[PDB]
C-alpha cells in the first residue's frame, strides 16, 4: 500500500537474488517454482528431514534500512507435516528460525556464527500434506515479524532450518511511513515511523498555497502509517474557498470578502465581479452602496419621483401631502427633502429661494413621513415646492426627477393700514382727499372706506363714503369748521386698519361749483 | 566446489544438436538436479531476432504428441532473452518429496518428459524435448 516502503522484495528482484547458503550444497537449496500469481519465480527450499542434526542457514543480502527504525519483515511459505513424510522417527521438525544482524559493511562475505540475533520462531497454520499435493492445494502462510529500533546503515536477514521441509515462497521486506496529506489546509510531508510500535512523531504542517494559519498546525504519525488526531488549521485567503485540499480563487461572479467567511458566494443584486479571486463585487452601473454598508447587501439606486402630489393652503400657510415613489430603488431608508421658490410669469425658472425663517414644521430636511405643515410666509405671491425623494444612495446620483413640483398660489388677508392721506383741496363746503395704496394688500383691493366726523365731541355726526379709486371729494360740509378723516381698505379677507386721523379744517374760499 | 550430487545443464535453443533427432535423453539419480539455461543474447539484438519458449512438463503421450493441453504442467518461460545476469535458469531437483505444496516428486527406475511451446507462437508438430531417466537405487547409492 501507499505506507510501505519496500527494503527488499524477493519476487521483485528480477536481477537474480543472491543470497548465501551454508552449506552451499545440502542445504537451503534454489529451485524453480510456479507461485500464486502463476509467474515462474525461483524460491529456496530445504528437506533434509531424515538426518539427525540439522544446521542450514540462509542468509539475504546486505539491505539498506534507509532512515526506517522498524522494519516489517513478511514471510510467505510452505511447510510439510511430518507425518506425511515416511519413516522420519526423531528428527523432523515443522519450525524454523528467523535471525537478524545489522552492519554497516554491506559486503560481509561470510555468514557470521555468532552475531546473529533471534527474532522468532516461526511456526506454520497451514502445514500441508500428501493430499494437498495431489490435488494440487497450495497451503500458503504468512507470517510478519518486525525488529528495531535499527541504527546502522543495512542489516541482512537470516533463515535456520533444523529439520524441516520447507519452501520459500517469498520474503518480503518493509518500513511504514505516514503519507504525504493535507489536513484542515496545512500539507504534512511524507513522515517515516517512529521506533516502536507504539511510537508517535509529531509533524508540524506547512499552509497550503494560499492560506492563514489560524492555530499552529500539527499532527501525529502513527506507528501503523495512520495520521492521527490532527490539531490546528489555516484558512484559505479572502477571495479564494476550500476545494480538496486546496484554497482555489473564487470563481467569475462569485467572492468572498474575509478569509474568516465559509465558501464563496454569488455576486448579491446589482453587483458584479468580473475577475476570479475577487474580495468585493463592484456595483453595477447606476448603483452603489452607502457608508453603512455591508458588500453582502445588494447594490441600490435613487428613487423615482414622489406621487400624487396634493396640497391644501391656508391663508399664509401651506400643508403638503405625497405618497410613496413609484421605485424605491430599494430600501428602507427613503426620506424627504422640501424646497421653497418664488415666480410668476417667469416661466423660465427665475426663481429667487426665498430663503427665510420660515417652518417648515416637522423638519424640511430628511424626512420619514408623507407629511410637512409651512408656515409662516408672505400673502399674495407664488410659492413652488419641490419635494425630492431620497435614500441612502442618490447622494451618488442626483436628478431633478426624483422630485415632482408644485407651483401653488397663497391665501389672502385683511390689508395693511395706509399711512398716508393727503388733503388735495379744501374749500368752505369740501374736503378732496387722497391717498396711497397700503404697504401690504395682502391680497387684491376690492375697495375702500372712508370715516369722518367733526373734530368737535358736541354735535359730532360719524359719516361713510366708499370707492373704488385712492382719491374722493367729501361735499356738503360746515365752513371754517376743522374736520377728521380716517380711509381703510378691504380685500375679501376684510376691512385694513384706519389710517392716522387727518385733520382738516373747511375755510372761507368759494366754491366753483356754486359759481355766480 | 562440494557435491554429493551432480547436476545436469541443459541449454534448451534449437541452435542445440542433442535436440536433433527429438531425443536428448539424461539419467540421473535421485537429489540430482536438472538446469535448463533458456537462450540469451547480446544486448544489441531485437528481441524478435530472439528464441523463447514455454516449458512444459508432460507425460509420454504429450512426449509424442508435441502437446502440453491435458497433458501436464507449465514449469517456464524462456521470455527474457536479454536477462541481466547470464540465461534464464529453471532448476529442477529429482527429489523423493517436495517441500513445496505444489511442487514436483520423483520415483526411482521412472521416466519423466520435457516439451516447449514457443513465443512465436507456432502450433508445431515439432518441439525441442527432453526424456529424463531417475535411476535405480541400485545404480545409484
Ligand atoms: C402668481 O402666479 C401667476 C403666474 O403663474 C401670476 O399671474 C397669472 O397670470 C395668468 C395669465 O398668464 C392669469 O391666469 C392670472 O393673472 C394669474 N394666474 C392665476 C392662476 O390667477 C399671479 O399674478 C401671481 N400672484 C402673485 C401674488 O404674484
Ligand atoms: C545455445 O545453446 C548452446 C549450446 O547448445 C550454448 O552454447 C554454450 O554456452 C555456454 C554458456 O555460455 C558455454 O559455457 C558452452 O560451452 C557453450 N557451448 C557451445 C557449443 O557453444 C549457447 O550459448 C546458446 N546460446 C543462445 C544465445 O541461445
Ligand atoms: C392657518 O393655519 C395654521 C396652521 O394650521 C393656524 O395656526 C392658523 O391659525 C390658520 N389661520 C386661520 C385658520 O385663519
Amino acid at each position: 500500500p501507499a505506507n510501505e516502503v519496500t527494503l527488499l522484495d524477493s519476487r521483485s528482484v528480477q536481477g537474480e537474488l543472491g543470497w548465501i547458503a551454508s552449506p552451499l550444497e545440502g542445504g537451503w537449496e534454489e529451485v524453480s517454482i510456479m507461485d500464486e500469481k502463476n509467474t515462474p519465480i525461483r524460491t529456496y527450499q530445504v528437506c533434509n528431514v531424515m538426518e539427525p542434526s540439522q544446521n542450514n542457514w540462509l542468509r539475504t543480502d546486505w539491505i539498506t534500512r534507509e532512515g526506517a527504525q522498524r522494519v516489517y519483515i513478511e514471510i510467505k511459505f510452505t511447510l510439510r507435516d511430518c507425518n506425511s513424510l515416511p519413516g522420519v522417527m526423531g528428527t523432523c521438525k515443522e519450525t524454523f528460525n528467523l535471525y537478524y544482524y545489522e552492519s554497516d559493511n554491506d559486503k560481509e562475505r561470510f555468514i557470521r556464527e555468532n552475531q546473529f540475533v533471534k527474532i522468532d520462531t516461526i511456526a506454520a497454520d497451514e502445514s500441508f500434506t500428501q493430499v494437498d499435493i495431489g490435488d494440487r492445494i497450495m497451503k500458503l502462510n504468512t507470517e510478519i515479524r518486525d525488529v528495531g529500533p535499527l541504527s546502522k546503515k543495512g542489516f541482512y536477514l537470516a533463515f535456520q532450518d533444523v529439520g524441516a521441509c520447507i519452501a520459500l515462497v517469498s520474503v518480503r521486506v518493509f518500513y511504514k511511513k505516514c503519507p504525504l496529506t493535507v489536513r484542515n489546509l496545512a500539507q504534512f510531508p511524507d513522515t517515516i515511523t517512529g521506533a516502536d510500535t507504539s511510537s508517535l512523531v509529531e509533524v508540524r504542517g506547512s499552509c497550503v498555497n494560499n492560506s492563514e494559519e489560524k492555530d499552529v498546525p500539527k499532527m501525529y504519525c502513527g506507528a501503523d502509517g495512520e495520521w492521527l488526531v490532527p490539531i490546528g488549521n489555516c484558512l484559505c485567503n479572502a477571495g479564494h474557498e476550500e476545494r480538496s485540499g486546496e484554497c482555489q480563487a473564487c470563481k467569475i461572479g462569485y467572492y468572498k470578502a474575509l478569509s474568516t467567511d465559509a465558501t464563496c458566494a454569488k455576486c448579491p443584486p446589482h453587483s458584479y465581479s468580473v475577475w476570479e479571486g475577487a474580495t468585493s463585487c463592484t456595483c453595477d452601473r447606476g448603483f452603489f452602496r452607502a457608508d453603512n454598508d455591508a458588500a453582502s447587501m445588494p447594490c441600490t439606486r435613487p428613487p423615482s419621483a414622489p406621487l400624487n402630489l396634493i396640497s391644501n393652503v391656508n391663508e399664509t400657510s401651506v400643508n403638503l401631502e405625497w405618497s410613496s415613489p413609484q421605485n424605491t430603488g430599494g430600501r428602507q431608508d427613503i426620506s424627504y427633502n422640501v424646497v421653497c421658490k418664488k415666480c410668476g410669469a417667469g416661466d423660465p425658472s427665475k426663481c429667487r429661494p426665498c430663503g427665510s425663517g420660515v417652518h417648515y414644521t416637522p423638519q424640511q430636511n430628511g424626512l420619514k413621513t408623507t407629511k410637512v405643515s409651512i408656515t409662516d410666509l408672505l400673502a399674495h405671491t407664488n410659492y413652488t415646492f419641490e419635494i425630492w425623494a431620497v435614500n441612502g444612495v442618490s447622494k451618488y446620483n442626483p436628478n431633478p426627477d426624483q422630485s415632482v413640483s408644485v407651483t401653488v398660489t397663497t391665501n389672502q388677508a385683511a390689508p395693511s393700514s395706509i399711512a398716508l392721506v393727503q388733503a388735495k383741496e379744501v374749500t368752505r363746503y369740501s374736503v378732496a382727499l387722497a391717498w396711497l395704496e397700503p404697504d401690504r394688500p395682502n391680497g387684491v383691493i376690492l375697495e375702500y372706506e372712508v370715516k369722518y366726523y367733526e373734530k368737535d365731541q358736541n354735535e359730532r355726526s360719524y359719516r361713510i363714503v366708499r370707492t373704488a379709486a385712492r382719491n374722493t371729494d367729501i361735499k356738503g360740509l360746515n365752513p371754517l369748521t376743522s374736520y377728521v378723516f380716517h380711509v381703510r381698505a378691504r380685500t375679501a379677507a376684510g376691512y385694513g386698519d384706519f389710517s392716522e386721523p387727518l385733520e382738516v379744517t373747511t375755510n372761507t374760499v368759494p366754491s366753483r361749483i356754486i359759481g355766480d | 566446489a562440494a557435491a554429493v550430487a551432480d547436476r545436469y545443464a541443459v541449454y534448451w535453443n534449437s541452435s542445440n544438436p542433442r535436440f536433433q533427432r527429438g531425443d536428448y535423453h539424461i539419467d540421473v539419480c535421485i537429489n540430482d538436479y536438472l538446469d535448463v539455461f533458456c537462450p540469451h543474447y547480446e544486448d544489441s539484438v531485437p528481441e524478435d531476432k530472439t528464441e523463447r519458449y514455454v516449458l512444459y512438463m508432460v507425460n509420454f503421450d504429450g512426449y509424442s504428441a508435441c502437446d502440453h493441453t491435458s497433458k501436464g504442467f507449465k514449469r517456464w518461460e524462456c521470455n527474457r532473452p536479454h536477462s541481466p545476469n547470464g540465461p534464464l535458469k529453471f532448476s529442477e531437483k529429482f527429489q523423493l518429496f517436495t517441500p513445496f505444496s505444489l511442487g514436483f516428486e520423483f520415483r526411482p527406475g521412472r521416466e519423466y518428459f520435457y516439451i516447449s511451446s514457443a513465443i512465436p507462437d507456432n502450433g508445431r508438430r515439432s518441439c525441442l524435448k527432453l526424456k529424463v531417466f531417475v535411476r535405480p537405487t541400485n545404480s545409484c547409492m
